[PDB]
RNA sequence: AGGAGGUGCAUGGCCGCCGUCAGCUCGUACCGUGAGGCGUCCACUUAAGUGUGGUAACGAGCGAGACCCGCGCCCCCAGUUGCCAGUCCCUCCCGCUCGGGAGGAGGCACUCUGGGGGGACUGCCGGCGAUAAGCCGGAGGAAGGGGCGGGCGACGGUAGGUCAGUAUGCCCCGAAACCCCCGGGCUACACGCGCGCUACAAUGGGCGGGACAAUGGGACCCGACCUCGAAAGGGGAAGGGAAUCCCCUAAACCCGCCCUCAGUUCGGAUCGCGGGCUGCAACUCGCCCGCGUGAAGCUGGAAUCCCUAGUACCCGCGUGUCAUCAUCGCGC
């Protein structure tokens, strides 16, 4: 199954707490953001990271 | 007459260094072990899993 | 021009450039290839796209690896390739592409390894 | 051959003993009960839309009880 | 090598296995028309990812299917009036080139025998060969009963050509005729409804006993 | 041949290690390096105290020194002994210590608890102690105390662990224990800082 | 010209790799042309072995694995570049072999 | 044209036959009672089966090069049946090949170039697409393809 | 001392299955006098105690997962792996003079080689799902929805087994239950059962032809090449301590001829002879070379085992201890 791990939803909303504004709903430019926020080694992880704080992004401006 | 006799051949030639165990001594380049001895060792040598 | 191709294990390397028309494989005539199958799946590319890229071109291919099947799949992907780079026109690249998939995306599939408890007839057999 | 094929549009759910065998809802296409909406079972897969063959119309399967 | 380069010249102009374009070929049953493959392909092999496709069967060609399960025929808990039909001498499994060789001399048996489109006999037994009933023994509080049910146009298409196969293979099995004669007979008798046929008796078969279960 | 050189020298290695297992057991040898060189074999023994080693005036690292060419072949074999950094990081080192203390007579579950608390105020992320046998009576049992955060499976576990089986002799027989010990250096894959 | 052809192989890719960083800064610092380090097949040794010590059980084996990289530098003749490559640091998983050729 | 621009077989048949001619080529006394292998379980069926030998062998010779015994043993080696057990590949005669191209040699259409084995003599290779023209000339009034 | 003498309810360690199943629990809070219970429960969802949404609990730890190995495309770097990639030049074989083929120099394309980076992320759309988690379909694309083959198997239990590989309590023997040596046994056979190899011929056998692999190994070793013997084998020998010399042939495959279905132009068990290899010696106790002979079996009931994508099935190959004992095991 494909439910998002525990540890990465943690720290996907910390991440949108901090800088709301330091992440839109392009895919690409959250992922380099998280790559360079963070000191994750694998590329696998901050690509998850990545596609949930996109995810998070398109809830913002509808709620 | 107590020496046992000479064997370049057969089980009897080959001897662990480790326990003695005249039977199962791989020789993969030249170990010279006991199979069952190679499983607390083979880390010590490097060998690794994946 | 240059092209390469990847099939199982039979790996084809092409190089196609102006000629008469001849097309060779290991440098030999491809219509005396012995077995036939192998004689379609080299030539599936080049009937569907005509007589003129077929009379327009000298195409030459080596392959190495595999099985005589796999060499005729692996040059069927080479010479594909070929004649996409050659033309170089999108119409050929649809048609291809409709004809069927593998001369543009080949096919990846490889051998799984063998796992114990009878690993000899095959990966995923055992005893009884 | 007295056959009558029929036209699958909606599948009510997985049925039978093993769930093999699958329940859908035909419309009869031709005969005496044109445009009857039958439920109707199907052995091996089966889609939206496929024409089914019926040996006899008036055959009719329970509804699937949870 | 003659009839082999002429063979291969052939189909140059897009033609199924060496002859027999597949324009002509009609389809007369409703139900297989959206799922026989008729689309014009000069080799019937494409060793494509149809098993994990749900409904990838759709798009092999018929002629490759056909091929398909010739090679498996051989070896069974099917003791069909005991029986043990194995192939022990070069058995057809995995042998694709051998199973391609012996359908191409059967398609030409065919077409010599009778004087028209082979895939066009081959369509008629498919339709003249499909059962169109099954039987299920479904319970309610552990009391099974047999309940005819009606059978899928792919289920139908896979349980008739697998009937026509093992046919060949009943006939051709410890007996000095053929494998390519063998199969010859049998579309030829299953095209004709002939009941001589395994496939057309066993669609029989399969028709009834579920005319019973009603 | 490489292979049968290099699988050679592992082996002259780890038959040095096992030597001095069973020779240095008292010392509380904890590790071991190899260094050659034209002038000769240098061996580097990490020691829970080099004192022992030492000997007497050198009476004993010399008898090594002579042993290590005699029985393993080594063209001049000069020893150096050094201490461990931190011994209560090697789960080795400290399994051989308490499995000493056990041999003492000393209660199995006071000696454990102790050596477990002294492993961790020294900085230990993580520390489990197994004990198994004859623990209080003829039919054994087996016995796992642990503390702190230990991943027991993936690539971490076979990487980053200090890992130490001991073997305690008694007049009832003899005491199996396990001692796994995180140093807290390492940290988890699935840990992420945030700057 | 004279080349010197030389073989680093190693268990540890870091150490060939900062074995072979550290040849190629003497290379280039001396000014002697070097051909790039070629990194030749890599050895993977394997040996396979029942689990249980007796013979109880199902039919369980373990695959142990030794992989050792191996690497191709050949520079040109030039007995000042060829000093400086007996005082290099080598590590003892590292084994470095140096042939000369015409 | 070349031996490449026609079968295989249909070439050794007609260097067989051609070198019927030659009375270099005369098997030996112990051939026609020897099969070609220790693979081999039944003697050959006909009795030009050396000359076809000698057409392989050439044939060979235009393709692979310096071939010595070995090789040629290597490439004729098939599968033979043990018994009980399973059927296992083995290899063919050696004294037979031998004998062969020591006839070539004697001819003068094989050479030897010690440590590597024997190659082909420029007459030899004349010979061979002389013989692979007229082939692929008769295919080709057959076939109009091959005048592509 | 030694025990291969026993003692696996005397043990350590180890392996198996429950079971890579989803579980095991702890800190404090809460209920019950207590046994103990909660967390770990319920609707949905996941391959999971993975989560979603409500819960007297909130967090934590072990577990699955993440973690690590390898396949899936490209890029870089590196090119002595490999190639008339473009190729003036040299050597050669033909040819319709159209052309086709091969090597030396030279080039490094491309395969390969082995280090790093990107790329695949429900990344987007539609439908489902309470708008949550999440599910299905679709688009693009070498590969999207645990991508794929694997490794990492828990708290505990089974006195499972293993002290006969190791340490090892108890007891027993101390010129035997200790040490050495010769021969036999480890193969003994009217018998029941398990697992494997051959076979039950035409789909096929004989003759010849063609294009096809990785696994790994190679110094008393791998061995081209040369010579004798039909062959097993005898004698010499290049190169090689491993992208460089050998194992290396590919098999299945089809192609032209012979045979024309039967216990046999299948099958070889089995019985004897001459020769050959390792070992001190191989009848007990090896295989191979040739001959003669060369069995049943003709598809096998009751009962019953496994598999789902390159996967079944079929084919063939290196290697394990190693002269051979394997008709085995792993891997290709």
């Amino acid at each position: 199954g494909k439910i998002r791990q525990g540890f990465i939803k943690r720290v996907a909303r910390e991440l949108v707490n901090k800088y709301p504004n330091e992440f839109t709903t392009d895919f690409e430019h959250n992922k380099k953001k998280v790559q360079e926020l963070t000191n994750v080694t694998s590329k696998k992880i901050r690509n998850r990271i990545a596609g949930y704080v996109t995810k998070l992004v398109r809830m913002k401006m509808e709620g | 007459y107590n020496k046992r006799k000479p064997r370049k051949f057969g089980k009897g030639a080959r001897r662990c260094i480790r326990c003695g165990q005249y039977g199962p001594i791989i020789r993969i380049q030249g170990l010279m072990l006991c199979r069952h001895c190679f499983r607390e060792v083979a880390p010590k040598l490097g060998f690794r899993k994946y | 021009i240059q092209t390469t191709g990847k099939r199982k294990t039979a790996i084809a390397r092409a190089v196609i450039r102006e000629g008469k028309g001849r097309v060779r494989i290991n440098g030999k005539p491809v219509e005396i290839i012995e077995p036939e199958i192998a004689r379609f799946t080299i030539l599936e590319p080049l009937i569907l796209a005509g007589e003129e890229i077929w009379n327009s071109v000298d195409i030459d291919v080596k392959v190495e690896g595999g099985g005589f099947m796999g060499q005729a799949e692996a040059a069927r992907m080479a010479i594909a390739r070929a004649l996409v780079e050659w033309t170089g026109d999108m119409s050929l690249k649809e048609k291809f592409m409709k004809y069927d998939r593998t001369m543009l995306v080949g096919d990846p599939r490889r051998t799984e390894p063998h796992k114990p408890n009878r690993s000899t007839k095959g990966p995923r057999a055992k005893r009884q | 051959d007295e056959g009558y094929p029929a036209e699958v549009i909606e599948i009510i759910g997985r049925t039978g003993t093993t769930g093999d065998v699958t329940q859908v809802k035909v419309r009869i296409l031709e005969g005496r009960d044109k445009g009857r909406v039958i439920r109707r079972n199907v052995r091996g897969p089966v889609r939206i839309g496929d024409i089914l063959i019926l040996r006899e119309t008036e055959r009719e399967a329970r509804e699937i009880k949870s | 090598a003659k009839p082999l380069n002429e063979r291969f010249f052939i189909p140059h102009e897009i033609k199924v296995m060496g002859r027999w374009s597949t324009e002509d070929v009609e389809v007369r049953d409703p139900s297989l028309k959206p799922y026989i493959n008729l689309e014009p392909r000069l080799l019937p092999h494409t060793h494509g990812r149809h098993a994990k496709k749900h409904f990838g069967k759709a798009n092999v060609h018929i002629v490759e299917r056909l091929i398909n399960k010739i090679m498996r025929s051989g070896g069974s808990h099917y003791k069909v009036a005991g029986h043990f039909m194995r192939r022990e001498h070069r058995s057809l499994n995995s042998k694709k080139v051998k199973a391609y060789e012996v359908v191409k001399e059967a398609f030409k048996i065919i077409e010599q025998r009778t004087g028209k489109n082979p895939i066009q006999v081959l369509v008629w037994a498919i339709e003249n060969a499909a059962p169109r009933e099954d039987t299920t023994s479904v319970m309610f509080g552990g009391i099974r009963y047999h309940v005819a049910v009606d059978i899928s146009p792919m289920r139908r298409l896979d349980v008739a050509l697998r009937n026509i196969a093992l046919g060949a293979s009943a006939k051709c099995y410890r007996n000095k005729m053929s494998f390519a004669e063998a199969l010859a007979e049998e579309i030829i008798l299953a095209a004709n409804k002939d009941p001589k046929s395994y496939a057309y008796s066993k669609k029989l078969e399969i028709e009834r006993i579920a005319e019973s279960s009603r | 041949a490489i292979e049968r050189y290099f699988i050679r020298e592992a082996v002259r290695e780890m038959l040095i290690d096992e030597f001095l297992e069973k020779e240095l057991r008292r010392a509380g040898y904890g590790g071991l390096d190899i260094k050659k060189t034209p002038l000769g074999t240098k061996v580097i023994i990490f020691a829970a105290n080099p004192g022992y080693v030492i000997g007497r005036g050198g009476r004993r690292i010399r008898e090594l020194t002579r042993i290590l060419e005699k029985q393993f072949g080594l063209e001049n074999p000069q020893i150096e002994v050094e201490e461990i950094k931190n011994p209560y990081l090697n789960a080795k080192v400290q399994a051989v210590r308490l499995a000493q203390a056990l041999e003492r007579g000393i209660h199995f579950r006071r000696a454990a608890y102790a050596a477990l608390r002294a492993i961790m105020n020294n900085g230990a992320r993580g520390v489990e102690i197994r004990l198994s046998g004859k623990l209080t009576g003829e039919r054994a049992k087996s016995i796992r105390f642990y503390q702190g955060y230990l991943a027991k499976v993936g690539n971490p576990a076979e990487t980053l662990v200090s890992k130490g089986y001991a073997q305690a002799l008694l007049k009832l027989g003899v005491i199996g224990v396990k001692v796994a010990i995180m140093p807290p250096g390492a940290r988890l894959p699935d840990e992420i800082e945030i700057i | 010209m004279q080349k010197a052809r030389i073989k680093i192989a190693s268990t540890n890719v870091r150490s060939l790799d900062e074995v072979a960083n550290q040849i190629k800064q003497i290379a280039e610092r001396t000014g002697v042309r070097m051909s790039g380090p070629i990194p030749l097949p890599t050895k993977r040794i394997r040996i396979t072995t029942r689990k249980s010590p007796d013979g109880e059980g199902s039919a369980t084996f373990d695959r142990w694995e030794l992989r050792v990289h191996k690497r191709l530098i050949d520079i040109e003749a030039d007995e000042r570049a060829m000093r400086q490559i007996m005082r290099i640091r080598v590590p003892e998983d590292v084994t470095i072999e140096i042939e000369l050729i015409s | 044209a070349t031996v490449y621009d026609v079968p295989g077989d249909l070439l050794v048949e007609r260097v067989a036959q051609r070198l019927k001619e030659i009375p270099e080529i005369k098997p030996p006394e112990w051939a026609p009672f020897v099969k070609t292998g220790r693979h081999k379980e039944r003697l050959p069926e006909q009795e030009d089966w050396w000359y076809y030998r000698v057409a392989s062998i050439l044939r060979r010779v235009y393709l692979d090069g310096p071939v010595g015994i070995e090789r040629l043993r290597t490439y004729y080696g098939g599968r033979k049946n043990r018994g009980h057990a399973p059927e296992k590949f083995y290899k063919a005669g050696g004294s037979i090949i031998r004998k062969a191209l020591q006839q070539l040699e004697a001819a003068g259409f094989v050479e030897k170039v010690p440590g590597k084995g024997r190659v082909i003599t420029p007459k030899g290779r004349s010979f061979l697409d002389k013989i692979a023209t007229e082939l692929k000339k008769e295919l080709e009034e057959i076939i109009p393809e091959l005048k592509k």
